[PDB]
Order: structure tokens, then C-alpha cells, then sequence
């Protein structure tokens, strides 16, 4: 770890601001910022090649520290699409001669959405073919956190944010299911908040 | 200490 | 005062040869051996007071080869004109019998950077401790090269430097006597 | 073979004035013996030298990452490598070694040329003056000029055209940045 | 553009597999990484130019070749279970900026008999939701697959939708206490009520499973868990 990327985990509500840091153990000459969308490869965000530079790319702005050992990235007006991992790369003299870039460990940004009008509820759906059923804990507040079940036979998924675009309606959701006959939908999520 | 390389640019 | 540190490169076709070297005020600081893929400091002391391990230097010459193919097409395949060299033979220090010395063969103002250089003592080829530098770049973008021959001065031995070049009709000879 | 040849050259020139005070970076590209596109640190982008390199200048200048990478070369590349070798390149000092000997132009019965040989000195900026009997000889002096040995040393053979007479005392004075005081070598006829 | 092949791969322990990376940018530099949890990207090998190769942080258990500026094949010599990672390939014309590929998910298993295809099923919105929220949520479940080489999509009226879609970021272990447990995945598609109320609209949940190849031998009686697509559909109701 020749590049110290702090913080590594962030939780930012929509509209708030984000600031990531990255420090070098050797005098750097260039800095690179990447973003890795879930399931995709990391792509380039901003590049800085001069000391004290302040380059921007929309709501992204990155700074080249005059210490030649530090670099920052800011994301103003956080939107839920800004989730993912943010990598910090650079080159010292040795890297420049080899043509390689040292990468930081990264920062896993998870922007939580603004549920304007909450309406916590639990429903039950039926298989389009079969008896087979499934529950749905939906429309809860972003501050709610769903846990797993020690029942093992009961499977409770994690939170999920879907964005019905053009309807201006975001909504959390979490699914639970079990084939044990003594399964009630409302009795499932209450043990998992 | 240690000499940099100045990258030669590629053309299309 | 005024100083210049040039990072010179070339690639030559169809020879598929190229080199990479640094230059300070006309003298070679180091060069990259394209065969062993390592840094060769011109003076051995430089390798203790400096360092250079660049795999990208090889990548630079790779780029030069790619750029060369594009430029060759752009110029309607205009080849390079052969510029004949200007050979000179001189000694390291003044000549003293039974006092060792060096005979330098300075090849200057020639292109492309491909030459055949040989030392001839009494017309017989010599290769005992012979040395040479790489093709050094010039301000007019021609090339220059040095060849070194440590020898013991004597009246029986007569030396010559045979430099062959594509701009030369016959192999150019330059004599040195005592 | 007799086949045509094609040469491509790239020169990354760092020009220093007053040490690291004024610096100039030149990213030069050559086809055979002629330059066709250049990045001048004074201008800020690539400009064609011949019309042959205009596509190279336009293509590189349209890539903002590349130009910004070259605009920093004065600090990140030039000034860095200057200080990496300043102790053994800018500050390298080698003592000269002056020897004086007579010679003759034409096969004759007496010497008509007197040679002063300064060898193996770095840097190359040097001054060599001739004196006969305390009075400096300015007329009739033919210098060799500076000679690069290619091994980080220099030499020059400043010679005085004179028929030396018995009793005359010639001296060859050399002043070099490595010498703390003028260096003299005498040659009595 | 940098592209990788395969994108998913199940190999057996001790076998020799070679992942390929093809670029058309004529870039000089190419890189092979492996991204795991807690280590970020780690360089395995890289190549400054053709016929030039050098080692990186994790070069043990791998070899590499580069005889052309187009292809940089990473090759596992003997597949160890520690080599189960996501392998990324990058390239550079003039560094430091690199252009990464889509990635390759490699899974080294002891026996290929643990590879099972997924079972997909669609669950229809509840009337209580359509009354209270005036919106319809469909739930898709994909259970019993191994390893986690899946790509779930939603298809409405023959087109792939992304609006109102939410798929779990990680799959659930059906047998949580097993290291070779089979996985389950859920996803949701929320559409307006009156849209699901119309029986002219079609909803399909699709799961692309990347399993065994037609070359991997299969001595068991169960059908070979090859790369396949398991779907599940539903029609609107009034
Ligand atoms: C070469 O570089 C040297 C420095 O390495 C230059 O000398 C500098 O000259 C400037 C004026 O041109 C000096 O600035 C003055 O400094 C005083 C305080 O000392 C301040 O009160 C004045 O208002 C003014 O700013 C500077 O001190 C001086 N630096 C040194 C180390 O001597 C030099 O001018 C450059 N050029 C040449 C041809 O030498």
C-alpha cells in the first residue's frame, strides 16, 4: 500500500457533499481518479498533471496537493447514481520510467436516497405458475436497516433502491421468502428491523 | 537519484 | 550557465534498429542496450550516483517504429539521403614511445546511423581492447561516433581507420603515423 | 543492402539557463534529417515545423491530457533530471595536462612550429595563450578549437608559428575552471 | 477497444486456463490485474511493448505472453483455488491513464459437480399494493445456482427495462454455513398499477447463467450445467 486512500467506506444522503483523500509515500508527478460501477471496469474521472492544479468535470473536482504527496476529490450534490468504488492512482519517477500506475485501495461510496413520503408496508406475492409465495418489505425510510435471519430456513435479502424515473418516486425494498409452513410475512421482517 | 523518461507520443 | 539535456531516440528501417540515450552538453550520460534491455552508463561512476530502470524507454522506441511507418507513407516513401562521414584519427595524449596511449577514430556528420569501422595496424586488422560509443546525435540531426584503440606507440607500427558508409564510394581510410 | 532507408527521430530537449531559473522544454520529432512537429514549452502546444507534420500537431493538440502532461515537463522532467546529475555533470571538474613540444610544417632542418597540447579537461570552456620572452604572441597563432573526446574530456592544440632561437624562453599559459590560478608550462628552445 | 474473453470461466483445480485480452487501439502498454476484497487492484503482469513482459505484485501462479500489440494473454499455469478472482485488463497509449476492460470472473473449483444452473420464478404483484400505493411491484427469484455467474434482466413488451428495476447487489447463500453453498438472487420491477392491470403487456425475468463449456467433461447423470438462459414470464391481469 504505497498509496493511502481514506476513507474507505462512506454513507452520504442525497444532496450532501463528499470528499475523499489520498496520500503518497513518494513524490508524485501525476494523479488519476477512477470510478468502478458495479459489474463494470474502472474508468477515468479526472487527471491532474500540474502541482496545485484544480481541475473540474461537472460536479467532480480534484486537487493536486502542493506537497506532491496528496490529492483530493470532491463530489458536490450527491445523487444516488454516484454509488461505486473510487480509485486513486498516480506515478512517481519509478512508475513513469516503467509506465505503470500505483492504485489506492479505494473508497466504497454508498449514496442513500431521499424517500420523500415513506409508507412502510409488507405484502405477499404469488408465483405466476404455482402455492409458492414470497414477501416484500417496501417503501421504508432510508434509515431502516434490514438484517439476515438466524432461522436459516428463512432467507431475507438486503435493501434495494429502485428509481421509477419520470414519476419522481424512489423507494427502498427488501424481499424475504421461506418454504417452512410456519411462515407469516409480517412476522419475518420484524426480527430484522 | 533516479532520471525520468519523457513519453514519446503516438500518432494515428 | 547554459546547459542542455537531450533525450535522443531513433528507429531505422528496414534494419529495424533503434537506440535510446541521454546527452549532457554533447556527452552521453547513458544509453539503453536494446539487446540486453538494460541501462549502460557511459562512465561507470554514474551507475553509483544515479539510476535508470525504464521499461518504457523500450516502449518509446516501439512508438517511434509505429510513427516511422506512418511518416514513411506520408512522405510518398521518400528515402533518406546518405550523408558521407568525415573521419579523423587523433591520440588521447601526445605520443611518447614506450608510453601507452589511445587512438581515437571520430566519425562525424553522417546519416543514416549505420557504419562499418575497423582498425588496421600495418594493414592487418586489430581487435585487442578496441572500444566504441553509440551513435551520438548532433545539432544538425546527423550522427557522430567514437572508436577507441589502446596501443603502445612504436615506429614499426602504422595504423589506419577504415570507415565504410553508404554515402562513400570506396571504404574511407585515414592514416596515423609516428 | 542497396535498399532505401527511413529514419525517425525524437528529441526531448531540456534547455537550462542560470541553473534552474529559466528552463525550456522542446518535444521535437524528426523524419530523416528534418523536423516536422515540435512542442515548445514557450508556446504551450504542438506546432508543425514542416507541412508534413501538421496532422501530428492537430491530432496531439486536440487531446487535452497530452498537452497538460507536456506543459509540466519543465518542472517534472527537465528540472528533475537536472538535479539528478548536477553533482557529476554540471559540477564535474577535471584537471587539464599541458605539454609543449616543437614540430615542423615542411620537411626542414629546423623547427618552425611550436605546439601546446592541453588534454583531458572538463568542462570545455578554456583559454590558452602563448608567450615568448614574457611578451605574449598574438600574431601567428593557429588554434585547433575544442575537441570532444566522447569520454567526458576535451582537448585542444594551440600552436605558435615560430622558428625558435637558442636562448628564447617560451611559455604556454592555460586558464581552466578547474584551476584555481593560471597554469604555465615553459619551453626553452 | 479493450475487450476480454472469456467474461466468465469455471475451471477445475490444477488445470491450465488462459484469459485473453484484445485491444484495437494499438496501445503499447497492457496490464493484467486481479481485484479481490480488501486488496483492490493488484498487478499480475504487464507489457511495455511487444515482446516485452515484466512482473507485478502478484506474478506467482501466472505467466504471460505478448507477441503482438493486440493480444496480452494471461495464463494460469496450475489453477489453485486461491486464483478465484475478477481479472481486469488495461492498456495505455501514453501512460498514466489506463483503459480497463469489462473484467473476467474466474472460479476455480475442486469438482465441477457442484456447478448447478439457476431456477427462476416470477411473483405477481399483490392487490393490497395496487390499492394502497396504486403501483405494481413484481419480484423475481433465482435460486440454486453455483457459482455466482449470473446476469438478471427484466423484459417488458420485448424490450429490456432498467427504470424501476432493482437487483440485489450480492447473492444469498442458501446453505449459509457452507463454503460451496448454492446461491439465490432476488430482483424487483415496479410499474404503475394500470400498466399491470392491462392484460396486453408482457413481463419476463431473464437470468443468463455462465456455467460449464462443451469441452468440460461431465460424468454425472444430471444434465451438464452449461451456459444457458433460464427465464420466467407473466401477463397482466385485471
Ligand atoms: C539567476 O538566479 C539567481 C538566483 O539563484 C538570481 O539572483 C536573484 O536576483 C533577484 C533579483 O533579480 C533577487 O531578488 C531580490 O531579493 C531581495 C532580497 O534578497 C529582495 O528584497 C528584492 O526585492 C528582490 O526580490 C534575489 O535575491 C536573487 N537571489 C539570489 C539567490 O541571489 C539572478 O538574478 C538570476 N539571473 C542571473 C543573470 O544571475
Amino acid at each position: 500500500q504505497q498509496l493511502n486512500q481514506s476513507p474507505q467506506s462512506m454513507f452520504i444522503q442525497e444532496g450532501e457533499d463528499v470528499s475523499m483523500n489520498c496520500t503518497s509515500s513518494s513524490i508524485f508527478n501525476t494523479w488519476l481518479w477512477y470510478k468502478q460501477e458495479p459489474g463494470e471496469g474502472p474508468v477515468l474521472l479526472i487527471a491532474l498533471y500540474k502541482a496545485g492544479e484544480l481541475t473540474s468535470n461537472g460536479r467532480l473536482t480534484a486537487q493536486f496537493g502542493i506537497t506532491r504527496k496528496d490529492s483530493f476529490l470532491n463530489i458536490s450534490a450527491s445523487i444516488p447514481s454516484d454509488v461505486g468504488i473510487y480509485f486513486c492512482a498516480g506515478q512517481d519517477v519509478g512508475n513513469t520510467n516503467a509506465g505503470k500506475s500505483t492504485f489506492g485501495d479505494g473508497t466504497t461510496l454508498t449514496v442513500k436516497p431521499n424517500i420523500q413520503n415513506p409508507d412502510p408496508a409488507v405484502y405477499q406475492l404469488r408465483d405466476s405458475k404455482s402455492d409458492k409465495s414470497v414477501c416484500l418489505f417496501t417503501d421504508f425510510d432510508s434509515q431502516t436497516n434490514v438484517s439476515q435471519s438466524k432461522d436459516s430456513d428463512v432467507y431475507i435479502t438486503d435493501k434495494c433502491v429502485l428509481d421509477m424515473r419520470s414519476m419522481d418516486f424512489k423507494s427502498n425494498s427488501a424481499v424475504a421468502w421461506s418454504n417452512k409452513s410456519d411462515f407469516a410475512c409480517a412476522n419475518a421482517f420484524n426480527n430484522s428491523i | 537519484d533516479r532520471y525520468r523518461l519523457n513519453y514519446s507520443l503516438p500518432t494515428g | 550557465e547554459e546547459h542542455v539535456i537531450i533525450q535522443a531516440e531513433f528507429y531505422l528501417n528496414p534494419d529495424q534498429s533503434g537506440e535510446f540515450m541521454f546527452d549532457f552538453d554533447g556527452d552521453e550520460i547513458f544509453h539503453v542496450d536494446m539487446a540486453k534491455k538494460e541501462t549502460v552508463w557511459r562512465l561507470e561512476e554514474f551507475g553509483r550516483f544515479a539510476s535508470f530502470e525504464a521499461q518504457g524507454a523500450l516502449a518509446n522506441i516501439a512508438v517511434d517504429k509505429a510513427n516511422l511507418e506512418i511518416m514513411t507513407k506520408r512522405s510518398n516513401y521518400t528515402p533518406i539521403t546518405n550523408v558521407p562521414p568525415e573521419v579523423t584519427v587523433l591520440t588521447n595524449s601526445p605520443v611518447e614511445l614506450r608510453e601507452p596511449n589511445v587512438l581515437i577514430c571520430f566519425i562525424d556528420k553522417f546519416t543514416p546511423p549505420v557504419v562499418n569501422v575497423t582498425w588496421l595496424r600495418n594493414g592487418k586488422p586489430v581487435t585487442t581492447g578496441v572500444s566504441e560509443t553509440v551513435f551520438l546525435p548532433r545539432e544538425d540531426h546527423l550522427f557522430r561516433k567514437f572508436h577507441y584503440l589502446p596501443f603502445l606507440p612504436s615506429t614499426e607500427d602504422v595504423y589506419d581507420c577504415r570507415v565504410e558508409h553508404w554515402g562513400l564510394d570506396e571504404p574511407l581510410l585515414k592514416h596515423w603515423e609516428f | 543492402d542497396t535498399r532505401p532507408r527511413f529514419l525517425e527521430q525524437v528529441k526531448h530537449e531540456c534547455h537550462f539557463f542560470n541553473g534552474t531559473e529559466r528552463v525550456r522544454f522542446l518535444d521535437r520529432y524528426f523524419y530523416h534529417q528534418e523536423e516536422y512537429v515540435r512542442f515548445d514549452s514557450d508556446v504551450g502546444e504542438y506546432r508543425a515545423v514542416t507541412e508534413l507534420g501538421r496532422p501530428d500537431a492537430e491530432y496531439w493538440n486536440s487531446q487535452k491530457d497530452l498537452l497538460e502532461q507536456k506543459r509540466a515537463a519543465v518542472d517534472t522532467y527537465c528540472r528533475h533530471n537536472y538535479g539528478v546529475g548536477e553533482s557529476f555533470t554540471v559540477q564535474r571538474r577535471v584537471y587539464p595536462e599541458v605539454t609543449v613540444y616543437p614540430a615542423k610544417t615542411q620537411p626542414l632542418q629546423h623547427h618552425n612550429l611550436l605546439v601546446c597540447s592541453v588534454n583531458g579537461f572538463y568542462p570545455g570552456s578554456i583559454e590558452v595563450r602563448w608567450f615568448r620572452n614574457g611578451q605574449e604572441e598574438k600574431t601567428g597563432v593557429v588554434s585547433t578549437g575544442l575537441i570532444q573526446n566522447g569520454d567526458w574530456t576535451f582537448q585542444t592544440l594551440v600552436m605558435l608559428e615560430t622558428v625558435p632561437r637558442s636562448g628564447e624562453v617560451y611559455t604556454c599559459q592555460v586558464e581552466h575552471p578547474s584551476l584555481t590560478s593560471p597554469l604555465t608550462v615553459e619551453w626553452r628552445a | 477497444g479493450i475487450t476480454q474473453s472469456p467474461r466468465y470461466k469455471i475451471t477445475e483445480t490444477g488445470r491450465q486456463v488462459t484469459l485473453m485480452c484484445h485491444q484495437t487501439w494499438s496501445h503499447s502498454y497492457m496490464f493484467w490485474y486481479r481485484q479481490d476484497l480488501g486488496h483492490g487492484l493488484r498487478l499480475i503482469y504487464y507489457s511495455a511493448a511487444a515482446d516485452i513482459t515484466d512482473k507485478g505484485e502478484v506474478p506467482d501462479g501466472y505467466v504471460v505472453s505478448r507477441s503482438k500489440t493486440e493480444n496480452f494473454p494471461l495464463t494460469l499455469e496450475s489453477a489453485t483455488r486461491s486464483q478465484t478472482s475478477v481479472y481486469f485488463c488495461a492498456s495505455s497509449g501514453v501512460p498514466p491513464v489506463q483503459f480497463f476492460g469489462p473484467g473476467t470472473r474466474l472460479t476455480v473449483l475442486e469438482d465441477l459437480n457442484k456447478v448447478f444452473p439457476p431456477e427462476v420464478a416470477v411473483f405477481e404483484p399483490s392487490e393490497a399494493e395496487i390499492s394502497h400505493t396504486q403501483k405494481a411491484t413484481l419480484v423475481c427469484l433465482a435460486t440454486g445456482f453455483f457459482p455466482d455467474h449470473v446476469e438478471l434482466s427484466w423484459w417488458v413488451n420485448g424490450k429490456e427495462v432498467h427504470s424501476g428495476v432493482c437487483t440485489d447487489p450480492q447473492p444469498l447463500k442458501e446453505q449459509p454455513a457452507l463454503n460451496d453453498s448454492r446461491y439465490a438472487l432476488s430482483s424487483r420491477l415496479r410499474v404503475s398499477a394500470t400498466f399491470w392491470q392491462n392484460p396486453r403487456n408482457h413481463f419476463r425475468c431473464q437470468v443468463q447463467f455462465y456455467g460449464l463449456s462443451e469441452n468440460d467433461e461431465w460424468t454425472q447423470d444430471r444434465a451438464k450445467p452449461v451456459t444457458q438462459i433460464v427465464s420466467a414470464e407473466a401477463w397482466g391481469r385485471a
